[PDB]
This record gives C-alpha cells, sequence and structure tokens, in this order.
C-alpha cells in the first residue's frame, strides 16, 4: 500500500529508518531535529520529538528490541546521541563526540554480536560503541581507517566465537572489510578498490545461509557495484552506471532486491545480470 | 508494502503449523495452507513431502537390510534439487520450513557412513540448514509472530506454592520484592481479582513485579 | 448409588479427594481420577493410599510378596523411585505418617518398618529410623504438646509414641482409624472387629473392614461382612449414634 506520512520538518529529509517490528518510523532532517513518528495502521502520531544535536542528522538506526527499543543518530556536530525510552518517552541516553569531524553514517551491530555502534565519521576514524552494561559504553575507535574519511558502515551478519566483521565506505575510493582479530582490535582483512570516486553508501546483504558474502556500494561517480563472495576473494559486478551521483543502497529482507537511491530524485529496485523493477 | 516482491509471505507463515508428532498431518496442513494462499508449487512440494515423509519410510539400523530412503532419488537428490531451486529463487521461508519438516523425522566406519546416508538432509552441509532455520526465525520475530519463530526453531541442531500449599516443579511465578509464589495458573486466577500476596504479607505484588 | 465404571482390594482418595487409588484383584493399582482410569500400573496390593501432595504425590502399596512398593510422581505410568522390600513378612497395610512428622511409611505386617527419607526430593532411599515389632493408624496430631503416635492392630491396639528424652518410639482387629483432631484434646479411635468400637483417649454383627474417618473426623462410614457401608455419626450427648445406611451395590 501507500503511507503518505507528513514529515512535519523544517528542512529537507537525509534518513527515515522504520524499526525493527515496521511499527515506528523515524526520519531526521537538517533542522537538528529526529521526530519519531507511529506508522501503526496506516496513521502519523509524533511519539516523540528529539532536538539534542547542534547540526544536521545524516543517518538514524535503530536498534534490535531483543536490547530494547533504543534509536541512534549521527549528526553534523561531530556527536551521536543515542536515544532510548523511558517509561513511553524517548530520550537522549548518551552522547559520543569522540571524533574530529561530522559522523555520517551509523548502523547497529548484528544482534548476535551484542549492541555495538559502528559510527564512520569523515575524519577518518570509526568508533564502535559496545555496550558493557549498567549504562556504559566501550569505545574502540579505528583511527585512520579511511585516507580523508568514512562516509558509510555497514555490519556483516553473524557467520561462522563470531567473526564480527563490517563494510567501510569513505572518500579513500575504496571499500576496507575490518575483521574483529582474537585478541580484540579491529584491522582491515581485505581492501575492494573498484569505485572512481567517493564512496557514499555500503550495504552487507543479510546471508540467509548461503555460502555466498553480498557487498552492495555506491559510490559519487555514480556507479553501483556488487561484490560476491563465492576464501576472501570478491569479484565486483557492476549494477548500473548512473547519471547522477547514487546516495544509499539497501538490501531486501532476502537479499534478493537491492533499493538504490541517487541524486536524481528516483528509487530504483534491481533483482538479479541485474534488472531494473521500477 | 512490497511483500509482494518478497519471496516469503506472513500469510504462509501464519498460516504454517508445526508438530513433530505427527509429520504427515502437518505436511497436509502447510498443503492446504499454500493452497489458500495460491502458491501451486509450494502445494506441489507439500504434497510430495507429505509422501516422502511417511513413518513408512524408516531408515533401518542395519546397512544391509535395505537401501534407505535418502538414498533414493526421491529422497535426497528430490531435497536437494528442490533446496538448490529454492535458494536460486532465495525462498527462506519454504527452504527452512522443508529443513525443519525433514529433519524432524531424524565395520564401525561402515555403520557411521550408513547412519549418515539415511539421513534426507545432508549430515555434512547441518550448518546450512541451522542458518536457514536462524534466519527464518528472524523473518518470523521481524512479523512479530514470536510463537512460530519458537517452534521453527525447536528443529535446530545446535519451593511451596502460596494458594495451594502444593509442591510446584513447572511454571511458576516469584515476586522478587516479597518472595512468595506459587503455580502461573494459580497467580493468574488470584491476581486476576485480588491484589494482595497470596502470603498475606501485604506485598502488592501486581505493583512490584509488573514493570 | 451412582455406580461409576472402575475386585477393587482398597479404594481411598488423596489428600484433596479428586483422585482415587484402586488396588484391583489382578494384582494392579490404577489411579482413577466421573471417574475415568488414568493410569495402569501392574503393581508388583492390599491397600494403596496416597501421600501429602506438598510431598508429591506418591502412593503406597502393601503387596503379599513381602514388599511395600512406592510409586513415585514420574510422569502415565509412574515409576518406583523407591522400593521398600526390606520386610520380611508381607507388608498389611502401607499408610504414610502424617505431613509434620516428615516422610515416614509404616507398613504394620509385625514389623513396623518406618522408612524415613531424609531427602524430600530424592525419596529413592528409604531409612528404617524406627522398628517395633493388621492394621496401621497414624495420628494426626501436629501439636507441640501432643508427641506423634503410631497405631498397629494386630488380627488389639497399640500406640507407640516417639519420646523426646529418648528419641525412639514407645474379636480380631481388622482396620484402626484415628479420627482428625482439628484441635481436640482428646482422639477418636475406631477400630475394626466383630462389633464396631469407638473410644475416647484424652492425655453389622460381622466381621468389619476398613473404616474410614472423614476430614474433620465426625460422621464415620463403618463396613463389615454383612455388605452395608452403614454411616455413623455423633450425638447430642457427645455419644456414637447411626447416622444412616448406604447400600453397596447402589440401590
Ligand atoms: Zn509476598
Ligand atoms: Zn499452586
Ligand atoms: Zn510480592
Amino acid at each position: 500500500v501507500i503511507n503518505t506520512v507528513d514529515t512535519s520538518h523544517e528542512d529537507m529529509i537525509h534518513d527515515a529508518q522504520m524499526d525493527y517490528y515496521g511499527t515506528r518510523l523515524a526520519t531526521c532532517s537538517s533542522d537538528r531535529s529526529v521526530k519519531i513518528f507511529d506508522v501503526r495502521n496506516g496513521g502519523q502520531i509524533l511519539i516523540a520529538d528529539l532536538r539534542g544535536h547542534e547540526g544536521p542528522v545524516w543517518q538514524v538506526a535503530w536498534a534490535h528490541p531483543m536490547y530494547g527499543n533504543i534509536l541512534a543518530s549521527c549528526s553534523y556536530d561531530r556527536k551521536v546521541i543515542i536515544w532510548r525510552e523511558e517509561n513511553g518517552t524517548w530520550e537522549k541516553s548518551h552522547e559520543h563526540a569522540g571524533h574530529d569531524s561530522s559522523v555520517n553514517s551509523v548502523c547497529w551491530a548484528p544482534h548476535d554480536y551484542g549492541l555495538i555502534l559502528a559510527c564512520g565519521s569523515s575524519d577518518g576514524a570509526i568508533s564502535l560503541l559496545t555496550y558493557t552494561g549498567e549504562g556504559q559504553w566501550e569505545v574502540k575507535k579505528i583511527n585512520n581507517a579511511h585516507t580523508i574519511g568514512c562516509n558509510a558502515v555497514s555490519w556483516a551478519p553473524a557467520v561462522v566465537n563470531y567473526i564480527k566483521r563490517f563494510a567501510s565506505g569513505g572518500c579513500d575510493n575504496l571499500i576496507k572489510l575490518w575483521k574483529e582479530e582474537e585478541d580484540g582490535q579491529w584491522k582491515e582483512e581485505q581492501k575492494l578498490e573498484a569505485h572512481s570516486d567517493w564512496v557514499r553508501d555500503v550495504a552487507w546483504a543479510p546471508s540467509i545461509g548461503l555460502p555466498t558474502s553480498t557487498i552492495a556500494s555506491c559510490s559519487q561517480d555514480g556507479r553501483v557495484f556488487i561484490w560476491t563472495c563465492d576464501s576472501n576473494t570478491w569479484s565486483p559486478k557492476l549494477l548500473h552506471k548512473f547519471n547522477d551521483v547514487v546516495w544509499h543502497v539497501s538490501w531486501s529482507i532476502t537479499a534478493n532486491i537491492l533499493a538504490v537511491s541517487g541524486g536524481d530524485n528516483k528509487v530504483t529496485l534491481w533483482k538479479e545480470q541485474w534488472v531494473c523493477i521500477s | 508494502d512490497i511483500a509482494c516482491l518478497l519471496p516469503v509471505h506472513k500469510s504462509l507463515g501464519e498460516l504454517y503449523i508445526l508438530n513433530v508428532n505427527d509429520i504427515q498431518e502437518t505436511c497436509q496442513k502447510n498443503a492446504a495452507s499454500a493452497l489458500l494462499v495460491g502458491r501451486k508449487d509450494l502445494v506441489q512440494v507439500w504434497s510430495l513431502a507429505t509422501v516422502a515423509t511417511d513413518l513408512c519410510l524408516g531408515p533401518k539400523s542395519d546397512p544391509d537390510l535395505e537401501t534407505p530412503w535418502a538414498r533414493h532419488p526421491f529422497g535426497r537428490q528430490l531435497l536437494e534439487s528442490l533446496l538448490a531451486h529454492y535458494c536460486r529463487l532465495r525462498d527462506v521461508q519454504t527452504l527452512a520450513m522443508l529443513c525443519s519438516v525433514f529433519e524432524a523425522q531424524s565395520r564401525e566406519r561402515e555403520r557411521d557412513q550408513h547412519d549418515k546416508n539415511k539421513r534426507l538432509l545432508d549430515p555434512a552441509n547441518t550448518q546450512q540448514f541451522d542458518d536457514f532455520k536462524k534466519c527464518y526465525g528472524e523473518i518470523l520475530y521481524r512479523w512479530g509472530l514470536r510463537e512460530k519463530r519458537a517452534e521453527v526453531l525447536k528443529f535446530v541442531s545446535c519451593f511451596q506454592c502460596a494458594i495451594c500449599h502444593v509442591a510446584v516443579r513447572g511454571s511458576s511465578n516469584f515476586c522478587l520484592t516479597c518472595g512468595h509464589g506459587g503455580h502461573t495458573s494459580h497467580m493468574m486466577e488470584w491476581f486476576r481479582t485480588q491484589e494482595v500476596c497470596p502470603t498475606g504479607c501485604g506485598c502488592h505484588c501486581l505493583l512490584e513485579s509488573t514493570f | 448409588a451412582r455406580s461409576i465404571a472402575a475386585l477393587i482390594h482398597d479404594v481411598s482418595f488423596d489428600f484433596h479427594g479428586r483422585r482415587m487409588a484402586t488396588c484391583s484383584s489382578d494384582q494392579s493399582v490404577k489411579v482413577w481420577d466421573d471417574w475415568h482410569c488414568t493410569a495402569s500400573w501392574k503393581t508388583h496390593v492390599w491397600r494403596v493410599t496416597w501421600a501429602h501432595p506438598e510431598f508429591g504425590q506418591v502412593l503406597a502399596s502393601c503387596s503379599f510378596d513381602r514388599t511395600a512398593a512406592v510409586w513415585e510422581e514420574i510422569v502415565s505410568h509412574w515409576v518406583k523411585r523407591t522400593t521398600l522390600v526390606d520386610s520380611r513378612t508381607s507388608v498389611t497395610d502401607v499408610k504414610f505418617a502424617p505431613k509434620h512428622m516428615g516422610l515416614m511409611l509404616a507398613t504394620c505386617s509385625g514389623i513396623v518398618r518406618i522408612y524415613e527419607a531424609p531427602d524430600v526430593m530424592n525419596l529413592s532411599q528409604w531409612s528404617l529410623q524406627h522398628e517395633i515389632s493388621s492394621c496401621i493408624s497414624w495420628n494426626p496430631s501436629s501439636s507441640r504438646a501432643h508427641s506423634p503416635m503410631i497405631a498397629v492392630g494386630s488380627d488389639k491396639v497399640q500406640i507407640f509414641e516417639y519420646n523426646e528424652n529418648t528419641r525412639k518410639y514407645a474379636d480380631p482387629v481388622h482396620d484402626i482409624a484415628f479420627a482428625p483432631n482439628l484441635g481436640r484434646s482428646f482422639h477418636i479411635l475406631a477400630i475394626a472387629t466383630k462389633d464396631v468400637r469407638i473410644f475416647t483417649l484424652k492425655p453389622h454383627n460381622s466381621q468389619v473392614w476398613r473404616v474410614s474417618w472423614n476430614i474433620t473426623g465426625t460422621v464415620l462410614a463403618s463396613s463389615g461382612d454383612d455388605g452395608c457401608v452403614r454411616l455413623w455419626k455423633a450425638n447430642y450427648m457427645d455419644n456414637w449414634k447411626c447416622t444412616g445406611i448406604l447400600k453397596g451395590n447402589g440401590s
């Protein structure tokens, strides 16, 4: 169906991620606010309006309800504010400002790994806020992650302890796949370099059990690359060369349909060669 | 809402049933549910599974007794081909549900090899089947059918009561503030009307536990 | 009256009176819980009586094979965690002790094998903490001023009380039953013999059979060879009097 949700924002929207259950929608805009709507049963109810950022908010990401309904937001103010429910109202439970530049991407770790928030900032460093309990977060910043600055971070589904890995896409014209060593430190495992411009979004395809890890990335040049791992070997396959800049890429729940949104103010859905559905 | 573009349907997940006690009955119920939904290929696959999962086809302990139905082409080869086709279609729901249905039923080196060959699911590929089951449970949790998710995940390879004064061995509710508790049904019945602790300690257990 | 479906050697209620244990003449004991047989056991049963529910749904069976089987709750065909087969002679009856005195079972064969289980959760071990050498009756008194007492009948009633100072217990009779006290200062004794006898202990015209006391120990049911289950009760003068006659066949 169609659920036209009036954003009621004071500026242009930047992200819109719905909750895990598919009942609540959270959006962010340049007005330095992140108001969380309720879109249950085709409605537009403002559960809570949040204003704690000193600048525009780029991306938001809901957390798994198994660790509670928690929303994290990364803004231009080089600070990441983690919002949590407290007796039915949203409040800023924790704030992280360990980056010297604006944080552009935040994505919660898979529920199997735990409650880890991977923040990718433009300073070139990535920080992972691991929840140690009792309202205490442990930050293991990976300094100098990107040559210029990381613009996208995407976790990978739990595949076999757990070999925690995620894909980072920044302005270094390449994608860095980070692996969590047994000691605890995070080091790059493999570097993927096929884009000719700044990488804007990376989205690891959710794994359903197929022995094939799939990575979808988009860059500033307008090219969308699909990476597959049949080994740690990745063979990119150019999905399409869009006319304008491509902003975000998102996989389906079964990782068969990829949602590609670019600067042409259009949204395209691609299904497997890759053929557009829209 | 673009669920029509996905290989997983919420209606199919809600309509599916799981009972390890009787596999043919659950397979027939799943076939009926697929017919109600309208997916003919699911109907054919479920009827084939209904036929191929009957207890009359039980693998024998002795390898020399007969050829196990898994080694029969309509056994593992059918199931392997169906799993490959549904992996190509990326149908997580059907893959995991079929794996659960077929796993519910399920000289020394020769005996071990025979035990390996008598299973309609690959003993060396159980990690993939467990991954399918876990991912389908994740999708069911996404939909909200927690009971269905728990039922599917069951096939993954990996004090005295203060009301009736009967020893409690099963489900029990205990208040953390005061410490008096008993049978779950007894507490449900008692607290549906009153709000004071049955032991008489004066604790308002509803205001002390609920949240 | 209502002849519900079921030769039952002995039929007894549990504490709640919602489940009935019946010992058939074919050496079988069934838990007839509209009483429909919900269990089958093949026993190893002269008498089958339940235990207190807080101690578990334990049924004590006294057999003629010089043993006193105790079938413990393991859910249906209950598994014998314990087997009190140490009795030299056949156990005439097996009646559990009152819940206040712990898990004790009496098998008045004459050796009163009072088996005690220190571990309530693990009753598989039966310890003959006491052994005093037809009918076994337990005193339901739980008073601090009333010491526990064990009664033994011979086919004629002797009450052995576990004295605190020494920490040790110290017409043919068919069945002896002690009425529930409910705070009484005296005990009423009912003994099955050629004539029904009632006696007070204050600190059918034939061979009688297993008479029982109601939950309050006021109305009495005494059965004998006459085939009629006569109901008895007290009177305005605090004396035993007939209160009614019930027909076994249901007439
Ligand atoms: Zn209490
Ligand atoms: Zn209870
Ligand atoms: Zn309480």
